[PDB]
């Protein structure tokens, strides 16, 4: 459970990527396709090269998301009710690529957010995106 | 893939008990209804509802019967997993995009399906070798993913 | 969650578990040493010997908080808050590992109640243990 | 390994950068605090209580220094992961008690060391040789495990 320091430290944290959190959304899904490329399995219909649109737009998408989860870190089952829906019963996405998206992310924050990304900040953002992961697929059965 | 020769023998041993056709439908039907997120690569297989409606669908009994049959063969090249699984290996990837964590979860259904199957004639260390085969299988089927 | 049907499952199948309890239980903590060697890192006291008594003992524990989990169906996280604690604070055994017991647990019941072991029970069953391992790891950070 | 000339050249020269001091201590401190329940083999490191106390702990500081150093060997024989960890992987199992599993962490928080040191620097492209490596590490280590 997120403790009220970890949600201090995420929100401190998400505050400072502002308008870049499309471009880090694009960033860590580029990073999730080159290390974990059994991700791509997912994406059959993308054009998945760099710099590609699609991945772009859905990277703001992604962004998009987490803000919102931020904003309603106090209630995220239900801010994102129509995201584990969409997950659980249209996406399929397999349960165990969560934790490779979550990963990539925490490394794009780590590569642009250094005074930011404190041992403290870490912490929190992983059990942050933990939690997010566990909504997505609470209602996968 | 460290199958010491008394784990592959009692892999063999047991093999040779199994109805394929059987154990296939089975694995491939109890795939579908523990994890169902896998029904997603089944659209085209009518109903799968609920679980009588997928154990009884022609369609995967059918194609349960193909993954075992080419699961079977791959038992009698435990020397090159990765070569026999090859083609395979490729077309789940590129024409399917079958995510490999499903050969994960299908190996550890088969392993459940051949106790609920064998009792107590599954014993702790037959499980073991059973472990290292679906690892191996679901290696092999991965293997040719980029 | 666990669905009307699922408690239903549960409650049935560990219904037929009976006496057999123990058994099966250390049954399941074997299955695991020999097939995820992993696991024995964390009972480097025990005799891991075939009909340990060590393994007995344990195997009697684990089973009989698995039942106690199945009496207080509607308020797990407060029948296991203890053994929560315990997992989370002292024996900090790392939560992959859940996994792997469970699997274990779940081929121990499928080579004992054939006629149980349908797929519906088998579903309930996997949730089921999928749903203890998330408490006893609930409080881990 | 599976690292390409390309994938070796870029791991190579990154790692020539890096401070094993500084990072290894980091790497160890980040996992004590990310993974708390990773503190249970280091009781007698002391107060590890807080991040700063992890993050300030000389005893932590060392030990993330030798175990960084040993990798930093290890990665001077990236054809023979195996064999260079061949020992430390049965010291591991057979005296320390360690999960593999811990390897896997240490590697993914050694991965957002990186990124966060060299900033930039540390592209995509860098992030999937590296991670190519420490499940190589990771492998190597836990390679002797029985
Ligand atoms: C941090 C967790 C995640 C969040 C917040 C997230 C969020 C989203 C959002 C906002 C959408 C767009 C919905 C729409 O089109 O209206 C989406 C779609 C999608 N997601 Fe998730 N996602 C997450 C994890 C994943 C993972 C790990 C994968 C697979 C590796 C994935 C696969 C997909 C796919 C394939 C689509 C549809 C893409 C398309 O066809 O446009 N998601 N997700
Ligand atoms: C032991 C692991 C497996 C083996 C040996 C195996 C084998 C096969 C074979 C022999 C075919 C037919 C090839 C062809 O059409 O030319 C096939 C097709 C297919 N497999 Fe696999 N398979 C395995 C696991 C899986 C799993 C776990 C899934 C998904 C959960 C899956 C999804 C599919 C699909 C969707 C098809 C095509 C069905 C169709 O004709 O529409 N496979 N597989
Ligand atoms: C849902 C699964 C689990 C249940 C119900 C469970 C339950 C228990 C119980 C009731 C005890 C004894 C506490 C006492 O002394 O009263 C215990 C101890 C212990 N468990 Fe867990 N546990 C589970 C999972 C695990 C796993 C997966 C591992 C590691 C692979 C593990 C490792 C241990 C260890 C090392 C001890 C201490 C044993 C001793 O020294 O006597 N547990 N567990
Ligand atoms: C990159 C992976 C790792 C490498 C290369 C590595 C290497 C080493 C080395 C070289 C030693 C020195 C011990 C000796 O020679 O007597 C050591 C000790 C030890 N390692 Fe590892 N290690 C790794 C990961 C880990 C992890 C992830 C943990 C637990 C979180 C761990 C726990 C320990 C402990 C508890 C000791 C004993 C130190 C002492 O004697 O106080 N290691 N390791």
């Amino acid at each position: 459970v997120l403790s009220p320091a970890d949600k201090t430290n995420v929100k401190a944290a998400w505050g400072k990527v502002g308008a870049h959190a499309g471009e880090y959304g694009a960033e860590a899904l580029e990073r999730m396709f080159l290390s974990f490329p059994t991700t791509k399995t997912y994406f059959p219909h993308f054009d998945l090269s760099h710099g590609s649109a699609q991945v772009k737009g859905h990277g703001k998408k992604v962004a998009d998301a987490l803000t919102n989860a931020v904003a309603h870190v106090d209630d995220m089952p239900n801010a994102l009710s129509a995201l584990s829906d969409l997950h659980a019963h249209k996406l399929r996405v397999d349960p165990v690529n969560f934790k490779l998206l979550s990963h990539c992310l925490l490394v794009t924050l780590a590569a642009h957010l250094p005074a930011e990304f404190t041992p403290a900040v870490h912490a929190s953002l992983d059990k942050f995106l933990a939690s997010v992961s566990t909504v997505l697929t609470s209602k996968y059965r | 893939m460290h199958l010491t020769p008394e784990e592959k023998s009692a892999v063999t041993a047991l093999w040779g008990k199994v109805n394929v056709d059987e154990v296939g439908g089975e694995a491939l039907g109890r795939l579908l209804v523990v994890y169902p997120w896998t029904q997603r690569f089944f659209e085209s297989f009518g109903d799968l509802s609920t679980p009588d409606a997928v154990m009884g669908n022609p369609k995967v009994k059918a194609h349960g019967k193909k993954v075992l049959g080419a699961f079977s063969d791959g038992l009698a090249h435990l020397d090159n997993l990765k070569g026999t699984f090859a083609t395979l290996s490729e077309l789940h990837c590129d024409k399917l995009h079958v995510d490999p964590e499903n050969f994960r979860l299908l190996g550890n259904v088969l392993v459940c399906v051949l106790a609920h199957h064998f009792g107590k004639e599954f014993t702790p260390p037959v499980q073991a070798a059973y472990q290292k085969v679906v690892a191996g299988v679901a290696n092999a089927l991965a293997h040719k993913g980029h």
